[PDB]
């Protein structure tokens, strides 16, 4: 069966920076070979077919070039809703093979983040269980530091953090930090709070409560 | 792009020679096909091989061709002395899309035949009755020498010559030798002038001087 | 007198695989056993028969079919195969008694611009029958709407065109196939 | 009206079976190349089976013998047929009408086959009410302790969208998944305006809305 | 049998015009396309021109685009070539070559050689006009076999018929291929060897002729004093 390789695996560049990537297939392949665009969530989506042909209705910013087993796709200037994950794929041959697929995500300015710190719902508390949540909104680059400290003390091991992907507008990331416990645990201490340090912060930021109040 | 083959092939009777035909990326590296055709000398090319490996029918089975990537080889096994002509590759060139076929340098292909031979010279004074028409040619004639290649350069009371010279390239004559002749168009000033003049012409490592004096 | 097999294996130009080429052979003699001694076939498969054992057997009537597919499509050309050639061009029947012959034509049937006259049936709405030749240059009607010989969306042509290019893999590189199909008796050995 | 709309996927058992059906719109399946394509969470793209316009199938090695592809004309629907379903098979379950010729490619949206032996459990939705600085402020709905993926959701029936942010969800140790969908408004519109989270869990037919509103004694 | 005759060359002053003819016999001359390939002396071979079988579209080097033009007449089995304001380094053996089979060939023409070509008819390119050669004698030396010959200066066009004793002496003659001197003229030197006795007791005379200028000269070659 053939393999297509695809190269690089992830990416980042500025707005407008021409974007190229490559595609080596395992075998010859002609010229039958697909470029998809995914963005998050949903479908890929047909941009080139047959190597170096633009579909109906992508902007003129894409382009395709190779034969034979190496294959480009180049982006002229690349914009913010550029962001998605592309693949290659070869059909003419069974079975079907894909590439690895190419992360790309947008260099924009330094953004720092915003913190809020949500305690766990009254209603939440009744089951037993508490989940404090810390919210990191529209700051960049991804790379960001959350630290859960109770009553001074640094925590580790129960909390679990999820980051969104690029926002196609502002290319910005935003993450949320969870932090879980049980109604007994979560009752024996009195100040919870999460610090946040960021490349955009001239300090670490810090958002508290105190349980009751 | 056109293509580039070596100026001249030699072998002994027997033995096997190989003539090469680089290219580039828009002729051979095109994966066009490669012709490669003999010319005799005074004759017009024929055809030896066709489509990079084939033969027509009538040529010997001696010759063999192949093609890999940018280049393209024709294969001479045992030589005959019949075998010494011009060979050239000829291929097609894809430059813009359209039809045009490019040519090769051409390689002369000579059979050692015999020994070598040193050339005999004869260097003539202008004849008096040049100098009355106010010109002045020295004529070195050069015969009996093997193989057909030889370099003549002039000297004036040992100082060389870099102009007025005109030099034939080396014919075959009867006995399969070589002969070449030269001329050294001169000014009847010139000639007096100096106290002698000199064709040294050189064949394989050693070199003939014939001088001749204006009395 | 004999048979003309010549006429066919050593014919300057192929048939397209849709319109797949036939020759009736009857009345003559043919020994096999040169054809077989050739190494220049890529692919030699015989079904049902044995090849050397050829020259001793009498048949009514043998068909020789000659076209031109992809080397990747060679594979194809068998009993109980499928896919676009098998489907839509050119079926053998699962009792096939006979032989497949093919060998490499890049060198013949492949331009550097392209060569685009070998071309292959790509649309069908079933597939063919044994031994069926299937011609039609009818618009594929493949949505809801009619064509009415009005080429466009859901509405294509039924024919693909070969990309013969000498630069291509082994896979893509043009191979000339003869299929022998052997049927009062009048070839024989 | 060019579109694949597909259904069938969901929860269960190693070994089991499942069916999916990929209703089609503006051409004939019976006449068209059609291809099942599968994306594992997380990993790229991986080729399923086809059927040609003709009837043939195919089928890729992982999956031979045990999917089957199939068709109804008078429907227009294709079908994808699995058996001995395996913890390997889990993927979101693309229907797309295979590319072969200039427009003709369209993919569908794909169904969320979830291979396990847990049990289905709908989410329990908790409001994060927000809190205090001036000028925006920050709430949101933690969708808590649910499986199998996914779940959806929006807010004020979908008439919010800007400044949404739901988070991809996690599988916490217990095994079920948790997920926090946030948006950001201005701090004047909390007295004022009414925030709710409409949550959707198909595996659970589990529907909830909850409504999110500051804290005080 | 198949044959390729290509006549109409000869010698033309720069910048005029000169038409080339190729008759073709055994072959479907309607079928297969024609090229034209010249041939410079002593140099490889050069691609001029290429017409189709039918004639719609054509080919040429940059070295003749605009200048020359290709043509066939396939009702007469003739390939043209319309040779306008010639350049020196046109000079060349010009020979017509029949291409491949696109009618009823291979598909890849690519694959076809030039499998048949003409004679070659000359064409040649100077604006110095004709000229009758200047007959010098070599006169031999006076030293202790001996050589004496005669030097045919400046001359157009070729070529020159040497003989010595009208054409009695044979022995030890010996006449070069003649030089192209910068000039568009051309030099020529024919030598004879006899013993060094014979000298002062035979004559020995060089008849050049040459036709183009209507002049023939008979040269005393003798020992100087
Ligand atoms: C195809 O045609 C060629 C001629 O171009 C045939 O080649 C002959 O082959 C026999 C032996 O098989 C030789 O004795 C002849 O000398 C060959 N002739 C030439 C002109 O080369 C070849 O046999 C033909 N093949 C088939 C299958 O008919």
């Amino acid at each position: 069966a053939i393999r297509m390789t695809q190269s690089p695996s992830s990416l980042s560049a500025s707005v407008g920076d021409r974007v190229t990537i490559t595609c080596q297939a395992s075998q010859d392949i002609s010229n039958y070979l697909n470029w998809y665009q995914q963005k998050p969530g949903k479908a890929p989506k047909l941009l080139i077919y047959d190597a170096s042909n633009l579909e109906t209705g992508v902007p003129s910013r894409f382009s395709g070039s190779g034969s034979g087993t190496d294959f480009t796709f180049t982006i002229s200037s690349l914009q913010p809703e550029d962001i998605a994950t592309y693949y290659c794929q070869q059909y003419d041959n069974l079975p079907v093979t894909f590439g690895g697929g190419t992360k790309v995500d947008i260099k924009r300015t330094v953004a720092a983040p915003s913190v809020f710190i949500f305690p766990p719902s009254d209603e939440q508390l009744k089951s037993g269980t508490a989940s404090v949540v810390c919210l990191l909104n529209n700051f960049y680059p991804r790379e960001a530091k959350v630290q859960w400290k109770v009553d001074n003390a640094l925590q580790s091991g129960n909390s679990q953090e999820s980051v969104t992907e690029q926002d196609s507008k502002d290319s910005t990331y935003s993450l949320s930090s969870t932090l879980t416990l049980s109604k007994a645990d979560y009752e024996k201490h009195k100040v919870y709070a999460c610090e946040v340090t960021h490349q955009g912060l001239s300090s670490p930021v810090t958002k508290s409560f105190n349980r009751g109040e | 792009s056109v293509l580039t083959q070596p100026p001249s092939v030699s072998g002994a009777p027997g033995q096997r020679v190989t003539i090469s035909c680089t290219g580039s990326s828009s002729n051979i590296g095109a994966g066009y096909d490669v012709h490669w055709y003999q010319q005799l000398p005074g004759t017009a090319p024929k055809l030896l091989i066709y489509g990079n490996s084939n033969r027509p029918s009538g040529v010997p089975d001696r010759f063999s061709g192949s093609k890999s990537g940018t280049s393209a080889s024709l294969a001479i096994t045992g030589l005959q002395a019949e075998d010494e002509a011009d060979y050239y590759c000829q291929s097609y060139d894809s430059s813009l899309s359209g039809f045009y076929v490019v040519f090769g340098g051409g390689t002369k292909l000579t059979v050692l035949g015999q020994p070598k031979a040193a050339p005999s010279v004869t260097l003539f004074p202008p004849s008096s009755e040049e100098l009355q028409a106010n010109k002045a040619t020295l004529v070195c004639l050069i015969s009996d020498f093997y193989p057909g290649a030889v370099t003549v350069a002039w000297k004036a009371d040992s100082s060389p010559v870099k102009a007025g010279v005109e030099t034939t390239t080396p014919s075959k004559q009867s006995n399969n030798k070589y002969a070449a002749s030269s001329y050294l168009s001169l000014t009847p000033e010139q000639w007096k002038s100096h106290r002698s003049y000199s064709c040294q012409v050189t064949h394989e490592g050693s070199t003939v001087e014939k001088t001749v004096a204006p009395t | 007198n004999l048979c003309p097999f010549g006429e066919v294996f050593n014919a300057t130009r192929f048939a397209s695989v849709y319109a797949w080429n036939r020759k009736r052979i009857s009345n003559c003699v043919a020994d096999y056993s040169v054809l077989y001694n050739s190494a220049s076939f890529s692919t030699f498969k015989c079904y049902g028969v044995s090849p050397t054992k050829l020259n001793d057997l009498c048949f009514t009537n043998v068909y020789a079919d000659s076209f031109v597919i992809r080397g990747d499509e060679v594979r194809q050309i068998a009993p109980g195969q499928t896919g676009k050639i098998a489907d839509y061009n050119y079926k053998l029947p699962d009792d096939f008694t006979g032989c497949v012959i093919a060998w490499n034509s890049n060198n013949l049937d492949s331009k550097v611009g392209g060569n685009y006259n070998y071309l292959y049936r790509l649309f069908r709405k079933s597939n063919l029958k044994p031994f069926e030749r299937d011609i039609s240059t009818e618009i594929y009607q493949a949505g809801s709407t009619p064509c009415n010989g009005v080429e466009g969306f859901n509405c294509y042509f039924p024919l693909q065109s070969y990309g013969f290019q000498p630069t291509n893999g082994v896979g893509y590189q043009p191979y000339r196939v003869v299929v022998l199909s052997f049927e009062p008796a009048t070839v024989c050995g | 009206e060019v579109q694949l709309l597909e259904s069938g996927g969901g929860l269960i058992q190693p070994g089991g079976s499942l069916r999916l059906s990929c209703a089609a719109s503006g051409f004939t399946v019976s006449s068209n190349y059609m291809s099942w394509v599968r994306q594992a969470p997380g990993k790229g793209l991986e080729w399923v089976s086809v059927i040609y316009s003709g009837g043939s199938t195919y089928y890729a090695d992982s999956v031979k013998g045990r999917f089957t592809i199939s068709r109804d004309n008078s429907k227009n629907t294709l079908y994808l047929q699995m058996n001995s379903l395996r913890a390997e098979d889990t993927a979101v379950y693309y229907c797309a009408r295979d590319h072969v010729r200039p427009g003709m490619n369209i993919w569908g949206q794909g169904t969320m086959v979830t291979v396990s032996s847990a049990s289905t459990k709908g989410p329990s939705v908790f409001p994060l009410a927000p809190s205090t600085s001036g000028g925006t402020a920050a709430l949101g709905c933690l969708v808590k302790d649910y499986f199998p993926e996914p779940v959806t959701v929006s807010w004020n029936s979908g008439a919010l969208t800007s400044g949404v942010h739901t988070f991809p969800a996690v599988l916490q140790s217990s095994g079920l998944y948790s997920l926090s969908s946030v948006v950001t408004v201005p701090s004047s519109s909390l007295g004022t305006q009414t925030y709710i989270c409409n949550v959707n869990h198909k595996p659970s037919n589990t529907k909830v809305d909850k409504k999110v509103e500051p804290k005080s004694c």
